[PDB]
Formats: C-alpha cells, structure tokens, sequence
C-alpha cells in the first residue's frame, strides 16, 4: 500500500506538465487533440491485458511493495511489473527530450513529474531517437497525452488496491 | 454513379454552373417488358418510351423517383462537391461545430451519438462503423429515432435524432488503443451527405447525475450521495470525482469532493452535486439539487 500516494502526486504533476504543453506548445495540435493517440510502450507491455480487476474477468479464455499482502494475484503482480517497465520507458524517453529542449526556451519539463516517475518506480522494484527541434517539440506532447493516459490507467489499480 | 442501395443510386456532381452533370442510363427493372413509360416525382406526366432511359444529373430537377410505367422505381440523390469539398447542409453542427455528440454513461461499450437536424422532411439515416481493416474495434448501432425534446442554439431551435450503438464486447482492456470510428450517412430528399466521427471511450464519458442525495444537520450539515447505478463496476477501479455548489463542468463557486460526503455550511440554501471521472478529464455529470435545511 502506499503507492497510492505516489499514483495521485504523479497524476498531478503529468496533468499540470500537459498544461504547461498545450500552453507554451500553442498552435502545435497539442491542445487540438487531433494528435494521433502513440502508446510507446505498445511493443512490451501487458497493461492493458492485465491491468483490470478481477470482476471483469467473466471468462476462461481471456517484485514492489506496492500489491496488498492481503490479496495476491499473478496477474496484478504482471500489472505492476508492466508499470515499472512503462515508467522506464518514458523516464528514458523524457529525459533525451529535456536535453534538446534545455538547449534551445518555450518548454521545460517538470522535475517534480520526473521525480515522481522515479518515486514510483523504486516502490514497485522493492538509445532515443532522432529529432530537430520543431520535431522535438512535437513529440513532447505526443507523449504526454500517452502518459496521462497511462498514469489514470495506474491510479485506478492502485485505488482497486487500496480500499480491497 | 454508385449503389448505395438496389434501387437507390447517388450521383456526385461538381456543383459549379459550367460544370457538365454526368451522364448515365438507366432502365426499368422489368427486363422482357417494351413500349414502356417514365414518369418523376417532380414532373407531372410522361417523359421517357424507350426501355432504357438516359438521364444528364446536373441539378436536383434531373432527380427523384424515376418510375416505369408501375413497372419498377428507381430513386436518384445528389451529394454535393463545391471547391472539391461535400455538401453539410442537412445536418445542424452544434456550438462545438461537432456534428456527431458522442457520450457514454459508463466503459461499458454502450454510448449514443446524437445530431442536430436543420430540416426534418424525408430524412433517413444509416450509422456503422468507417473502418473495415482488420484493426479495427467494431460497433453495431441500432435505428436513429427523433427526440421529442428539441435543442436550441444560436437563437434557434432544431430538432434531434439519436441512435445506440454497442461495441461488440471482445475481452477486456484497461486502456483504448485505437479509436472507434464511425459514419451516418443522411438522406434528404434527392439529397445525400454523409458525416465521420473519431472518438474514444475515455474522452465520450459522460456520468449519469448521482443518486439518493441525502443531508443530515450537524453541530453545518452532511450532505450525502451515492453513485449512478449506470456507472461501471468495481468502484473502486472506476473512481468518479464530485463537485458540489450552494444555492457542462461549469464548477462555478462549487468545490470537489473525492468521497460520497461532505460537510457544507447553508441556511435556506439547495445543495447540487456533480459527478465525473476521479482521474480523466472528461465530461461532467448534470447537476443533481437538493435543498438544505
Ligand atoms: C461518403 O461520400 C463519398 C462521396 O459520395 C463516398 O465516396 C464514394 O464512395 C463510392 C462507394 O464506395 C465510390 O464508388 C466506387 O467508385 C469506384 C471508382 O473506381 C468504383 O470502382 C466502384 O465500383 C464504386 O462505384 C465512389 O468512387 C466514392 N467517391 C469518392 C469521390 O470517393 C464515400 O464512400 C461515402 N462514405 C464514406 C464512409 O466516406
Ligand atoms: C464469454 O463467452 C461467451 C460465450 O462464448 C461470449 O458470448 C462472451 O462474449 C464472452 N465474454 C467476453 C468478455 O469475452
């Protein structure tokens, strides 16, 4: 338990990070939402297969010191671990796009949302690529939209976790 | 010309004066019968002989319900490309401009999509899903039915129709990968156009208002609501947020409750809650008023 804390405070500084993108990142299709919906972690994750709670599993044919001790499941323990996985996923990915933004003004990316990604990251454990800067600027934002996604994804099974 | 359907053709026309109206055939669906005649919905007596009828389609005259003579019916519609774009005329869009309103009460599967008409005569309508790739979420709607309640914009009120849609139900998922993409075709008279949506799930959320508002006096009273039956289950995964105000998301003067109860000061006053997704953005529920003691 406990990690529900750090899902909360990690949903705050996402949401008030995409604010500060659609903000200064104006006229970019970052506060248009016609951006295409990019999950990066597409390829290695299983969290939207394992992800759910166990209610909705109706049918057959469908470590961290974050899972409660009273109620232990494979698949949430393949949830959590997934998690981890995404969050290393666009810690990397953040941090080469803070270095080119740092470069060259309009944008800056919150240390405390990369702060709170790595807080999150060591509860549950117990080489980028290529762009100019118009581009750059662009793929922040594709990734945010993604990641606060992700994060609600994270924050509703904390929340099953805690409470049950 | 293309077949929407056995006995009803659409005809694109440019819809510039010098532009010619295409030219193409056709003929009675009788195929032995001779010595025949044509009639229009828009003409008063006969005007074809042959068994096959050619026709020029340059403007809504030149089309209707072309009928033998009552041997067969053939039906013409026209969809309008002006500057290389297509006609939005029968359809109203709303102050979003949107002209499909999109929502779902819960992550069910279930949502309706809504739309303003601007003339409601001779209207048929046809909702499915535009994707038939492989990777592609289907969805199956039912018949659009008129609303008896109308809906008012710009100093003018318009009628509205609906339909349900339901996607079919795979095995779950936490998130929405691809979007669900959907197309109504519209069918004034002699008129065809047709409209596309994107949407996902998460984004269409619309909570229903919460129920059983209760209040109890304190030392200063506890106001108390429960959540929508519609809403999905677990609650606890699917955690809903609420605002409350003294007297969509418009939270004017009004303040967040995260839990089913709060304590608010109010003499005489009426006490209204909202609900919404505890976690996305979304759409917020309608108002749900309850006077204070
Ligand atoms: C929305 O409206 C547009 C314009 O009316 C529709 O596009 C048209 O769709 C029809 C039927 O799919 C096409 O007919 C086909 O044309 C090909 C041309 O080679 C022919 O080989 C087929 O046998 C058939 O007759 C028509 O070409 C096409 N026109 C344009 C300009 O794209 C569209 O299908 C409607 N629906 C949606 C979801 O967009
Ligand atoms: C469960 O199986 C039944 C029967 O095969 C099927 O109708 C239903 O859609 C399945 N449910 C899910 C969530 O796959």
């Amino acid at each position: 338990a406990r990690c529900l804390s750090q899902s909360r405070n990690l949903l705050k500084t996402t949401d008030d990070m995409v604010k500060t993108a659609r903000e200064k990142l104006k006229h970019y299709s970052c506060t248009a939402e016609d951006i295409d919906h990019e999950d990066i972690t597409r390829d290695q994750t299983s969290t939207l297969k394992t992800c759910l709670p166990l209610e909705l599993h109706k049918n057959e044919s469908c470590r961290g010191s974050c899972l409660p001790p009273q109620k232990t499941s494979l698949m949430m323990t393949l949830c959590l671990g997934s998690i981890y996985e995404d969050l290393k996923m666009y810690q990397t990915e953040f941090q080469a796009i803070n270095a080119a933004l740092q470069n060259h003004q309009q944008i800056i990316l919150d240390k405390g949302m990369l702060v709170a990604i790595d807080e999150l990251m060591q509860s549950l454990n117990h080489p980028v690529g290529e762009a100019d800067p118009y581009r750059v600027k662009m793929k922040l934002c594709i990734l945010l939209h993604a990641f606060s996604t992700r994060v609600v994804t994270i924050n509703r099974v904390m929340g099953y976790l805690s409470s049950a | 010309m293309w077949e929407l359907e056995k006995d009803v053709y659409v005809v694109e026309v440019d819809w510039t004066p010098d532009a010619p109206g295409e030219t193409v055939n056709l003929t009675c669906d009788t195929p032995e019968e001779d010595d025949i005649t044509w009639t229009s919905d828009q003409r008063h007596g006969v005007i074809g002989s042959g068994k096959t009828l050619t026709i020029t389609v340059k403007e809504f005259l030149d089309a209707g319900q072309y009928t033998c003579h009552t041997l067969s019916h053939s039906h013409l519609l026209l969809h309008k490309k002006e500057n290389g774009i297509w006609s939005t005329e029968i359809l109203k869009n709303f102050k979003n401009k949107t002209f499909l309103k999109c929502e779902a009460p819960n992550y069910s599967g279930r949502f309706t999509c809504s739309w303003l008409v601007q003339r409601n005569m001779d209207l048929k309508f046809n909702i499915k899903s535009s994707s038939s790739s492989p990777d592609s979420r289907a969805v199956t709607c039912g018949m659009a039915s008129l609303s008896a309640e109308k809906v008012t914009l710009d100093q003018r009120d318009y009628e509205k129709y609906s339909v349900s849609c339901q996607e079919d139900v795979t095995c779950p998922t936490a998130e929405e990968t691809l979007p669900i993409e959907l197309a109504l075709e519209a069918r004034q008279q002699n008129k065809y156009e047709n409209y596309s949506t994107s949407f996902f799930i998460r984004d269409i959320i619309k909570p229903d208002p919460p129920k059983n508002l209760q209040m109890k006096p304190l030392k200063q009273v506890e106001v108390s609501w429960e959540y929508p039956d519609s809403w999905s289950t677990p609650h606890s995964y699917f955690s809903l947020k609420f605002f409350v105000r003294i007297q969509g998301c418009n939270q004017k003067g009004a303040f967040l409750v995260e839990k089913t109860s709060t304590e608010v000061q109010c003499k005489g006053g009426n006490v209204c809650v909202q609900a919404q997704d505890r976690y996305y953005n979304s759409s917020c529920s309608k108002w749900a008023c309850v006077p204070c003691r």
